[PDB]
């Protein structure tokens, strides 16, 4: 009908909304973290995507979980995650993250940050490098495209 | 101009029975003391224009410069009443009755 | 009338963007999201205890200069005065005891912070 | 004053500036200038206890003008009367009272 | 337009009566600038502008050390709002019933005296001359540089013993 | 007169802001002394016509009082005009 | 027809302000070797727009432990008195004329420093705290001095009129009579705007946010706009005070045109800025304030007040 | 390249001459094609109520000149 | 003359010196980390404050420790060497070099004369990346972002030696106890020469910026300030000992390779 | 050239004030004649409002002198539209 039809444009305004401001929060583990700073550089400018860093969890809109979680680690993660407004998203980048990684049967580590934290989209590697959590970003985008909030409150 | 200087006087008596019935912090005082001057600097500020007097336009600059000046010192001292006792409450002063 | 005006409206502005903010989205609360930030960790302490103020003797002797800009402000039309030797020696008077009192202060570790 | 040292040294710190007849800026009247200019003078040189009585007249005057007590009562008394005529029916203000006047100049 | 210099004034008297009450000096220092404000207003209505400035800057910048100082001395766990404690919530209401009583109230045993409702506006502007050049208050003000020159020799003395008397006061 | 040199120097290199405060703040008190315009200060400001010229009543003995404003007599801004 | 008149003001400010966002992520990006955004519309065109809906469909925040009254309070203040200190610009001709704009401008400005205050004190966070209690130090800092350097600057003026400076500048720029005070005056405004390198309220790498650390979605969008409409105010009031704008009464277009590019200039200066220092400490901005340009400040003073006095040029009332 | 920054650079130029040439435009259309006119002093408003009162349509800005005497 | 209620008072001190129950003295405790901006990821530094005045530091580390030694012990020497690209995970190769110069010694076996130029030669090339991520996001912290993205261009480009040599662009896994994995593949050192032709270029570049610079000077000058004798005590090393005028270099001391 | 410039300026400002001299006796004339016509206007009205109200004295001054006491704002637009009273209290001071 004309208005699902209207419904499937705002949704479309709303999503891409959230598609060009993704603000990633300041926040890196070990060794990939570094890989994500490199896309941050100049060559790949995650700037030019609209992808900002902000440090306060408020402000943030990502969480990407760029190295190693530790026991120790894990409620802090986790506290900071639940203080993201929604809508929120993570980005596990590394195999220490997807599933624990070199890490994998250590006494000290989580054996993937989807135990504490719900993932969005998953980067291979150890680290990916940087066009590869840069595909992963761009990835995340698509899947924010797919959204259907709006149509979907309209048919309940 | 009759109805302002009531409501103006009235605003100074306020923060008279504010200043004269303290509560818990020094602090809180002294900002009483500061409505009374803004009360006071309002009046005479009405008084001066109603009548046209600019030679007293001066006078509530100075009320405002000997009025700084204790709030300065007031704060001074708020903060060697600090230094001893960790908080500004007006309770803690009390070791004069001996 | 036109000053106030314009100030309404851009106080309904402001008024509007903040009711469209908290109306708008979709709002999802719950205890560990609404608890105050900390790096990550709980805090330790409430944040309304006391805070030292290591630059206390500036900020009372910023009031003290902040009056003297209030006897600065008038030259504007002082210097329409007949009286010109003395709207000029009152001046020089002034701002000269302003800097000697300001000299006093730096020479006396007033202007350093306490550790 | 307790120590007359101005008049003893025949400066003027803050003598000239005690009232409202006084000296102003740009030769700027002071309203009621007329009425207090004529109390201080007929005050002066007969003394504070004497000034009360004789001077009532001058006084009362200068006191009428600055605060415009029977002034406003007055004025509340004219438009009080023609409230009550008003809303019985027996009055219309004037063309130049409702605002309809031909302007001057 | 009427109402309007009874209103500000009404606003004043309310910002001391919530001085008055002494919540936390975060919120005493917040009524002081809205009454600074308010009565900023007032000293524009009846024809001042320097005047009503300055004693609007002079509290901007008194609230902002009051502030500091909040923060660091007079500041505890559970800060007193005028909402926080059922008694003094009593008196800040009760407080505005009386004005309204006490306006009431004395409109009705004189009506022209003290406050005169029934004709607030009449009696705001005296006089004032129409064809003048040299009226600012700033020209009032600025008087402190040729004629009331003791004026400004206390003030400035005022301020300058101040920087002496608060160093010695604070000194360790 | 000989180690001032060396301290102003030395001043001049470690600490301008001073050394031009000093400076400037003497240099304001001076010229007003020497100018020789410091004069016309007070002047122009008097020949500024803020309120009315309230005539006078001519009783007989003003001869240098002008009648009409156009007369030769009088205060005079010519000295304003090519000042 | 004065109604029209508030629109085609706080909306092109308000446009003018969104796109600054973008001028800033760019001229940054050039700077660092980049490109800054560039993929949102052509040339980034529409990412203020894609962030300012972002925003506004984030959820907001209402922290437990904060004072609600305040913390809503102090935003809406931010935006209001950023938009209210441009009703008095002449530019030419103002949209309210005042007769001591000067301290309009000055009063308002302080006022907006309790948006500062009061959000970081209401938001009850340690890092919230920090950032207001350097508020407080910054505004200390920087007060005493602005505030006399407006009025060395006025006494070759004649009044605290805006508009009045358009006739002084008539024949020339105050900044060669008054290039110190412009030097001065200049830094000062970066230390009003909490802009880099003194931006020490916020001061990302010290404190995490600082005073709106605490603040998401369309609350925190307020404080942002407040900010980047300062900008272009206090550059714009400096481009009236000391760059003088040619003025012609018959052209009051070209006014405008030459305002704007000075305006823009000297706000691009504030971008450039922030790309080529390092951020002070903010006990030692009180130092360079107190220590450096006070001194000269009232050196100043003194100089500009017998400077129109020995050589009879007193400038006029009117 | 660098230039790439120009179209924003533009867009902000625009916005910001539209409030300058906006406001001079409007208080000639509100005052008879003159501009807004200014009171600083109490004799300069004193001037503009004549006008409006001398005007015959209480508008300040309708002069009359020799036509009407 | 006693009353009942003022029973309890007590004669004023001699010289009116009151003596009064110690009063508490309490600081401001701040978590600074591990999810901030300065804390290089994951340190708990917890802040003893007085002001913004730092009475006491703690740092709560283990949040990145993941067992490292305890694996090691289930491994080989060679599936263990991987282990020490994560250490010093910006300084990969060195780490690399440290563990195959240990196993060499116990192996007693020595590597050929051309890996070891080639270990000293990516052992210089991982120096130069440790020392930009350690000046720039230095400098990033103190408040200068701007040179940290002109020297991430030129660690791009010596991530591209570690990839045209290893196939990673970090965890490189190259060097290995008795040479290096596989030998350079041709024209690889034309291209090293290429970049470090002009690599002092972009120093100068950086030092334009900071060296002279006032802002910079106010905010590192006498600033964590230690000394000679400190720093041997508390276990520096390094430019924590060379910052002091302390003359020790292992590379000159007790050269290797 | 400052100075050079605000010499011009002081000069500019004495022409302009030598221009307000030379009308101020026309204002000066109309103001009388103005103000003497909206006293004489409302004394015509209290007349007609006042006249059964016992002991009122239509016109009655409130001074024991003899000598014009310019009459106040209050007085002079106390029957007219509230509209003229805002405007002379606030017509000025509101303009912007
Ligand atoms: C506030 C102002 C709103 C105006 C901007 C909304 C339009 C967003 C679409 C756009 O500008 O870019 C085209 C975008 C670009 O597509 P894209 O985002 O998938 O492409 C990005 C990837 N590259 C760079 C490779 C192209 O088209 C879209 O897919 C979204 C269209 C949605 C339009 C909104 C519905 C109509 C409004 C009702
Ligand atoms: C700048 C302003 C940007 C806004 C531009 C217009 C777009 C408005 C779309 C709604 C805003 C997004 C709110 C949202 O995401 O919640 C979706 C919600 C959620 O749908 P729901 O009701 O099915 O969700 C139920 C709750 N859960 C899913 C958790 C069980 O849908 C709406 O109700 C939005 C109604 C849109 C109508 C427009 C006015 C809304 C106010
Ligand atoms: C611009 C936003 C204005 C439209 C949305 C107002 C939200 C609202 O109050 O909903 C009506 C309210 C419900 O408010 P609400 O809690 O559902 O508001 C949330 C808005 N959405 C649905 C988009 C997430 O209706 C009532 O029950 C009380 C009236
Ligand atoms: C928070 C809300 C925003 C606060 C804004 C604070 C800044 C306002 C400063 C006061 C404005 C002012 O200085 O008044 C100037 C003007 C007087 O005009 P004048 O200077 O004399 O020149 C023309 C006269 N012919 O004044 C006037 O023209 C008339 C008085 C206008 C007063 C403006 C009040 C602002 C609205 C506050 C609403 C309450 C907020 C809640
Ligand atoms: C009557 C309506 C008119 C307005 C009335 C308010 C006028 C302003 C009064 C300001 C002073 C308030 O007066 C108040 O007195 C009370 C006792 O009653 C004292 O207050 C003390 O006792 C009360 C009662 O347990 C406690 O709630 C309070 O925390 C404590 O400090 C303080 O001294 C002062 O805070
Ligand atoms: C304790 C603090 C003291 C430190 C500060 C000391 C400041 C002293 C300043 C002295 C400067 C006064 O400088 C003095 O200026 C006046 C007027 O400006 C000049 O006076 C001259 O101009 C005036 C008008 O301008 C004429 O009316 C007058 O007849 C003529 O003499 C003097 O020739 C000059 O000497
Ligand atoms: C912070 C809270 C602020 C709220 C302050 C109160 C605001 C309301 C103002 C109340 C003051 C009196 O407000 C209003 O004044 C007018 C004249 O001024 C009174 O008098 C009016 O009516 C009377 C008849 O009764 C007539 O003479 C005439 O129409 C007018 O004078 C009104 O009876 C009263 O309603
Ligand atoms: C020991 C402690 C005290 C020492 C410090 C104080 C020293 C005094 C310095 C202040 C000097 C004020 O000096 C005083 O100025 C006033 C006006 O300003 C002059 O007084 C003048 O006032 C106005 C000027 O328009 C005239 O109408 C009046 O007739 C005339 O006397 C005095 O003649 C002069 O003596
Ligand atoms: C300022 C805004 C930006 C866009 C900047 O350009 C970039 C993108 C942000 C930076 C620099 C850091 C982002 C996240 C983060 C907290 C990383 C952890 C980290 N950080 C380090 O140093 C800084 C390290 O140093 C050895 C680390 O080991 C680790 C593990
Ligand atoms: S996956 Fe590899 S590169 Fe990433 S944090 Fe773990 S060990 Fe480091």
């Amino acid at each position: 009908s004309r208005a699902e039809y209207v419904v499937t444009k705002l949704d479309d305004l709303i999503n891409w909304a959230r598609r060009s401001s993704l603000w990633p929060m300041t926040f890196g583990l070990a060794c990939c973290a570094v890989e994500m700073m490199h896309m941050a550089a100049p060559r790949y400018d995650m700037d030019r995507f609209g992808v900002v860093f902000r440090a306060s969890p408020r402000q943030a809109d990502v969480m990407i979980v760029a190295g190693t979680l530790t026991n120790k680690m894990a409620p802090a993660l986790r506290k900071v995650y639940d203080q993201m407004p929604e809508p929120r998203y993570v980005v596990s980048m590394g195999s220490c993250a997807n599933g624990g990684g070199y890490y994998h049967y250590s006494y000290s580590v989580v054996r993937g940050c989807d135990r504490i934290v719900p993932v969005d989209i998953y980067v291979p590697g150890c680290p990916p490098t940087a066009e590869a959590l840069l595909y992963g970003i761009l990835q995340l985008q698509r899947k924010i495209k797919r959204e259907q909030k709006l149509k979907i409150w309209y048919r309940r | 101009m009759p109805s302002t200087f009531f409501n103006l006087t009235m605003a100074f008596s306020l923060s008279l029975l504010g200043t004269l019935m303290f509560r818990s912090h020094l602090m809180s005082t002294l900002l009483c003391l500061e409505g009374m001057v803004l009360s006071l600097f309002i009046m005479t500020s009405v008084t001066s224009l109603n009548s046209n007097s600019m030679s007293s336009m001066p006078i509530p600059i100075t009320i405002l410069v000997f009025a700084a000046c204790e709030a300065a010192v007031g704060l001074a001292l708020l903060v060697k009443v600090s230094n001893t006792y960790g908080t500004d409450y007006v309770q803690n002063l009390n070791l004069l009755q001996c | 009338m036109n000053l106030y005006t314009v100030i309404f409206i851009n106080i309904l502005l402001s008024l509007t963007l903040i009711l469209v903010a908290f109306w708008l989205p979709q709002m999802n609360l719950y205890s560990e999201k609404a608890n105050p930030y900390e790096c990550g960790f709980d805090p330790t302490s409430s944040a309304r205890l006391p805070f030292s103020m290591k630059f206390f003797l500036v900020a009372i002797t910023f009031l003290l200069f902040d009056l003297e800009i209030a006897l600065l402000l008038p030259l504007p039309w002082a210097i329409q005065t007949i009286k010109t030797s003395t709207m000029m020696i009152m001046a020089f008077i002034l701002v000269t005891i302003l800097s000697l009192g300001l000299a006093y202060e730096w020479t006396q570790k007033g202007l350093e912070w306490t550790e | 004053p307790f120590l007359d040292i101005q008049k003893k040294l025949g400066i003027s710190l803050d003598r000239h500036f005690m009232f409202l007849s006084a000296e102003q800026p740009y030769k700027n009247a002071a309203r009621c200038h007329a009425f207090e200019k004529e109390w201080i003078e007929c005050a002066h040189g007969i003394g504070g206890t004497r000034a009360k009585k004789e001077c009532k007249i001058e006084f009362d005057d200068f006191e009428e003008c600055l605060l415009r007590y029977k002034t406003m009562r007055r004025m509340h008394d004219i438009k009080k009367q023609r409230e009550k005529l008003m809303k019985e029916g027996k009055y219309t203000p004037p063309p130049h009272h409702s605002g309809r006047e031909e302007p001057r100049p | 337009m009427n109402n309007y210099i009874f209103v500000l004034s009404s606003l004043f008297l309310v910002g001391c009566l919530g001085l008055a009450l002494k919540p936390s000096p975060i919120y005493g220092g917040l009524g002081l600038i809205v009454s600074g404000f308010v009565g900023c207003l007032m000293v524009l209505g009846f024809g001042g502008s320097f005047l009503g400035l300055m004693v609007f800057l002079i509290y901007l910048g008194g609230m902002l050390v009051v502030f500091g100082y909040t923060t660091a001395m007079a500041t505890e766990e559970y800060p007193e709002t005028w909402g926080s404690n059922w008694l003094i919530l009593g008196f800040l209401v009760l407080g505005v019933i009386m004005e309204v009583f006490l306006i009431c109230v004395l409109n009705y045993y004189d009506e022209v005296g003290v406050i005169n409702l029934d004709g607030l506006g009449d009696w705001l502007m005296y006089e004032v001359d129409d064809v003048g050049v040299m009226l600012e208050g700033g020209i009032g003000v600025a008087a402190m540089y040729s004629c009331a020159t003791w004026m400004m020799v206390v003030a400035g003395w005022s301020l300058f013993a101040g920087i002496f008397i608060i160093i010695e006061i604070t000194r360790d | 007169a000989g180690r001032i040199s060396a301290f102003l120097k030395n001043a001049w290199a470690k600490e301008p802001v001073l050394v031009v405060s000093f400076s400037v703040w003497g240099l304001a008190i001076i010229m007003p002394m020497i100018s020789p315009y410091t004069k016309y200060a007070s002047m122009i400001n008097k020949a500024t016509p803020y309120n009315y010229p309230v005539p006078v009543r001519d009783d007989g003995n003003m001869p240098d009082v002008p009648s009409h404003p156009q007369d030769p007599l009088g205060p005079s801004l010519d000295w304003l005009k090519n000042l | 027809m004065f109604f029209i008149n508030i629109l085609t003001l706080l909306v092109p400010i308000l446009i003018a302000m969104a796109f600054l966002t973008l001028v800033e992520r760019k001229i940054l990006g050039y700077m660092q070797l980049r490109k800054g955004p560039n993929i949102v519309g052509p040339y980034g065109i529409l990412q203020p727009f894609a962030d300012a809906m972002k925003l506004f469909m984030k959820e907001p925040m209402r922290p437990l432990t904060t004072s609600m009254s305040l913390f809503i309070i102090a935003p809406t203040l931010s935006l209001t008195l950023a938009l209210s200190l441009w009703v008095p610009l002449p530019m030419p001709h103002p949209l309210i004329n005042l007769n001591l704009g000067i301290l309009f401008i000055l009063a308002t400005s302080s006022l907006s420093v309790y948006s500062i205050l009061w959000s970081g004190w209401a938001s009850n966070s340690k890092y919230s705290l920090f950032g207001a209690l350097r508020a407080v130090a910054q505004t200390i800092s920087y007060e005493v001095t602005m505030a006399i350097i407006l009025l060395s600057v006025l006494l070759m003026n004649g009044s605290y009129s805006l508009q009045t400076l358009i006739t002084t500048q008539e024949h020339m720029w105050l900044l060669l009579p008054a290039w110190p005070m412009a030097m001065m005056w200049f830094i000062s405004t970066l230390a009003e705007t909490n802009r880099a390198p003194f931006d020490l309220t916020e001061g990302e790498s010290e404190l995490v946010s600082g005073f709106n650390v605490e603040y998401a979605a369309g609350p925190f969008a307020l404080f942002f706009m407040a900010e980047y409409t300062n900008i272009i105010l206090m550059n714009a009031l400096t481009t009236i005070i000391f760059l003088g704008p040619l003025y012609y009464i018959n052209l009051p277009e070209l006014y405008s045109t030459n305002f704007m590019m000075e305006a823009l200039l000297l706000s691009s200066t504030f971008l450039w800025i922030r790309a080529s220092y390092p951020r002070f400490r903010y006990d030692q901005l009180m130092h360079l304030l107190w220590k450096n340009f006070l001194p000269l400040t009232l050196a100043l003073c003194m100089w500009h007040i017998s400077l129109p006095i020995f050589t009879a040029g007193v400038p006029p009332y009117m | 390249m660098w230039f790439e920054i120009l179209p924003g650079l533009a867009i902000m130029g625009v916005c910001l001459v539209i409030p300058g040439v906006s406001t001079a435009y409007i208080h000639k259309f509100t005052n008879g094609g003159k501009e807004k006119r200014v009171a600083r002093v109490q004799y300069q408003w004193y001037l503009m109520e004549r006008d409006r009162r001398i005007s015959g349509v209480n508008r300040y800005y309708v002069s009359k000149g020799l036509e009407n005497i | 003359y006693p009353s009942k209620e003022t029973a309890h008072w007590k004669p004023p001190p001699w010289n009116d010196v009151d003596i009064l129950k110690e009063k508490a003295v309490t600081n401001m405790t701040l978590n600074f980390g591990p999810q901030h901006p300065a804390a290089h990821g994951v340190l708990r530094l917890v802040l003893e404050l007085s002001g913004e005045m730092v009475r006491k530091c703690d740092p709560h580390i283990g949040l990145l420790h993941r067992g490292t030694e305890k694996l090691i012990e289930y491994k080989t020497y060679l599936q263990a060497l991987p282990y020490f690209d994560r250490l010093d995970y910006v300084s990969m190769m060195c780490n690399e070099q440290a563990y195959s110069i240990a196993v060499e010694k116990l192996l007693n076996i020595q590597p050929p004369p051309r890996a070891q130029w080639i270990r000293v030669l990516f052992g210089e090339i991982t120096r130069i990346l440790n020392h930009i991520m350690a000046v720039t996001t230095h400098a990033l912290d103190i408040g200068a972002m701007t040179p940290f993205f002109w020297m991430f261009e030129e660690r791009e480009k010596m991530f591209e030696f570690y990839e045209r040599v290893s196939g990673a662009r970090m965890h490189a896994a190259y060097i290995r106890p008795g040479g290096v994995h596989q030998d350079l593949p041709l024209g690889l050192l034309d291209d090293i020469y290429e970049f470090s032709k002009n690599f002092s270029l972009r120093i100068d570049e950086v030092e334009e910026m900071l060296t002279n610079n006032r802002i910079w000077r106010n905010r590192t000058v006498d600033i964590g300030v230690v000394t000679a004798e400190d720093a041997l005590n508390y276990g520096f090393s390094g430019v924590m000992l060379r910052g002091s005028g302390i003359q020790w270099d292992l590379r000159k001391t007790q050269p290797y390779d | 050239r400052m100075m050079r410039w605000n010499q011009e300026r002081r000069r500019l400002l004495i022409e302009d004030l030598e221009a307000r001299i030379a009308l101020m006796p026309l204002f000066q004339a109309e103001k009388d004649r103005r103000t003497l016509q909206i006293l004489r206007e409302n004394l015509e009205e209290e007349a007609i409002i006042m006249k059964d109200v016992p002991n009122w004295k239509v016109g009655e001054s409130v001074f024991h002198t003899t000598r014009w006491v310019p009459p106040l704002i209050g007085e002079m637009y106390g029957l007219r539209t509230k509209e003229e009273m805002s405007n002379a209290n606030f017509g000025f001071t509101w303009y912007t």
